[PDB]
């Protein structure tokens, strides 16, 4: 009955891609042009029903939408996991080097 | 090493994986388990090995 | 008005601003304007814990406790929009602030009860037809209570949710079933309820004060044991301003 | 609970603990010094003083 | 932990039956139920072959 929800989440797309609804902000450093400007807007405007909903963030520039489109393939969405988003952990998850 | 040797010889004589491993005596397999290694104990961990991991 | 050096070390930093007895006025609400709470402060004075009922299934009461974590308990610098609704009611939507404190209280006999005293994501509303906020106004609302420890927290044996071992490594050949509840950390998220009773209003400044009562669960140690029910009583202060 | 001396303390008015409980089931009582613990401590100190007097 | 409540025993005819209580002298005691006038109405038999008062 008892499940570690973080381990479980590693078996979903969360474990394969940047989950726009859960993944810590540092992950956006993996690809050109996402950090810190887009990273901030994405985390601030989460959750999303689908990856393509990220294109609808209010105030995005035309260039930002293009960059987002180029990176949709690296993104996913799964259900919000309380354990990953509480504590401001998406902005600092206690991991440094 | 001896377990793997016996399994390979079984596989080479046309056994299935199930058959090859089923042919390994339990007694040989039990030697290949760290709970039977004498360098895994404690000075004040008293009594039979069975008192730790259990009766196999 | 006091400076940091006036306040430092006195215990005043953990108290909410108060209003004088003359402040029994009314603060006009204009349904055309936007409003905000610039500062909400909540200062607990009493923590009560519901006794775990013997087994009579009779009335289990909330009992007094002793605070052991000192003057570290208040919620403050909380802000958010104050909506005016169709029916003339007000809805405060908490957006940010110092909106949680870990608190440990001690029951008679020694049992320590940690809790995350909080109003995170508070949405609280008045009665309908609040043309002016008076000493008859009150707010009732719900808030979120996340796990007292967050996902990185490691127990004394190094086990955790987002980090740590996933077994009892000191008992290498123990049967794992009876240790599952200790080995598998779970993150709690529940709801709390709060009432704010306005007792004082400065009609000129838009400052209000009064008493609060809140109810929420205590720490469950990442799913290792059952939380306790806690009732928190205290005073509050809020400054309302046109947004 | 097999309590033997506790009832004798209770019989004469010692009913509370420093830890906040009372044998009548009250909470948040202050028994003052003469809790069950205070009584116990007083007897231990008396024991020590009588021991010293015995030596003299 | 808790009182289960007061048990009221009744036979098929709906008459209230009363379990005979164990006196302090007895380490073990039979189970005998009587009506309000002390007439035996039910018991737990030892020998079953000539039982007439079984709960069944
Ligand atoms: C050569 C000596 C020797 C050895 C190797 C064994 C070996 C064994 N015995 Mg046997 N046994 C022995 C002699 C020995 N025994 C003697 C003399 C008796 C009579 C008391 C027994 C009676 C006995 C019983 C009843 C049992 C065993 C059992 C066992 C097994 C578990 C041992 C254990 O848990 O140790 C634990 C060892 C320690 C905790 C180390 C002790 C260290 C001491 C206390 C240090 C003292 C320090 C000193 C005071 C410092 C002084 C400083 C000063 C100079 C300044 C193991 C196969 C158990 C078993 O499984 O049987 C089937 C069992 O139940 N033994
Ligand atoms: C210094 C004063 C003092 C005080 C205030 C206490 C107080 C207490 N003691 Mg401690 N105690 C003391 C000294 C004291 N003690 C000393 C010096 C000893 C060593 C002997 C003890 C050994 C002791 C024990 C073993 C116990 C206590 C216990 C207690 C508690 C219950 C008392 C009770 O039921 O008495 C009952 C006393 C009597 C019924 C006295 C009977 C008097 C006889 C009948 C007198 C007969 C002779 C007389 C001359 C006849 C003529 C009388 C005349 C008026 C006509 C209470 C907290 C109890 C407890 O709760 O422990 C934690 C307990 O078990 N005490
Ligand atoms: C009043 C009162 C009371 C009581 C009390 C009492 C009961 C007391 C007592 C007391 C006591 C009971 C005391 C004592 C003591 C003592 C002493 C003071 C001692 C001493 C000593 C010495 C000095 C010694 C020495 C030596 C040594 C050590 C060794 C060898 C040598 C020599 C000898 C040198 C009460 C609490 C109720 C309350 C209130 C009041
Ligand atoms: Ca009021």
């Amino acid at each position: 009955e008892l499940v570690n929800v973080v381990d479980e989440k590693l078996g979903t797309a969360y474990g394969e891609k940047i989950d726009l609804n859960n993944t810590n902000i540092a992950a956006f450093i993996q690809y050109r042009g996402l950090y810190p400007t887009l990273a901030k807007l994405i985390v601030k405007n989460a959750p999303y029903e689908s990856v393509e909903d990220v294109l609808n963030i209010p105030g995005l520039t035309e260039r930002q939408k293009q960059i987002l489109r180029e990176n949709l393939e690296h993104f996913t969405v799964t259900e919000v996991e309380t354990a990953l988003v509480e504590g401001g952990d998406r902005y600092n998850n206690g991991l440094y080097k | 090493q001896e377990i793997n040797r016996r399994v390979q010889a079984s596989l080479a004589s046309g056994a299935t994986l199930e058959e090859a491993w089923s042919a390994i005596p339990e007694k040989l397999a039990f030697y290949d388990y760290i709970g039977n290694n004498p360098a895994k104990g404690g000075l004040f961990r008293t009594g039979p090995m069975n008192k730790g991991d259990g009766i196999a | 008005t006091l400076t940091y050096d006036d306040i430092v070390g006195t215990g005043l930093a953990n108290k909410c601003p108060t209003l004088d007895d003359t402040a029994r006025g009314a603060y006009p609400i204009d349904s055309s304007q936007t409003y905000r709470i610039a500062r909400l402060c909540l200062q607990p004075t009493t923590f009560l814990v519901k006794e775990e009922p013997k087994n009579k299934r009779q009335e289990a009461e909330f009992v007094p406790t002793k605070l052991v974590t000192r003057e570290t308990t208040s919620l403050d610098q909380i802000q958010g929009e104050l909506k005016v609704n169709s029916d003339g009611s007000l809805t405060f939507v908490e957006e940010d602030g110092i909106d949680f404190q870990p608190v440990t209280v001690q029951m008679a006999g020694g049992e320590r009860i940690p809790l995350l005293f909080t109003v995170k994501n508070l949405v609280a509303s008045t009665q309908p037809n609040v043309t002016s906020i008076t000493t008859s106004t009150d707010f009732k609302g719900e808030f979120n209570v996340p796990s007292y420890r967050t996902a990185n927290f490691l127990d004394p044996k190094g086990r955790g949710l987002a980090s740590g071992y996933d077994s009892a490594i000191a008992l290498p050949q123990a049967k794992e079933e009876e240790l599952a509840r200790a080995n598998v950390k779970r993150f709690s998220l529940t709801k709390g309820q709060i009432s704010l009773n306005v007792a004082k209003v400065d009609g000129r400044t838009g400052e209000i004060a009064g008493t609060f009562e809140s109810e929420q669960l205590s720490d469950d140690d990442m799913g290792a044991h059952e939380p306790h029910e806690v009732k928190i009583q205290g005073v509050f202060y809020a400054s309302i301003e046109p947004a | 609970q097999g309590m033997f001396v506790l009832p004798f303390m209770a019989r004469l008015g010692v009913t509370g603990s420093w830890s906040g409980w009372s044998i009548t089931g009250e909470t948040g009582i202050d028994p003052g010094f003469w809790s069950f613990e205070g009584v116990a401590l007083a007897h231990i100190v008396l024991s020590g003083l009588l021991f010293l007097a015995a030596c003299w | 932990q808790a009182w289960k409540g007061h048990a009221v025993f009744r036979n098929k005819e709906g008459e209230e039956l009363f379990v005979r209580r164990m006196p302090a002298f007895f380490e073990s005691f039979p189970v005998i139920l009587t009506d309000k006038n002390g007439v035996v109405k039910a018991d737990i038999p030892f020998r079953r072959a000539e039982s007439k008062y079984s709960f069944e």
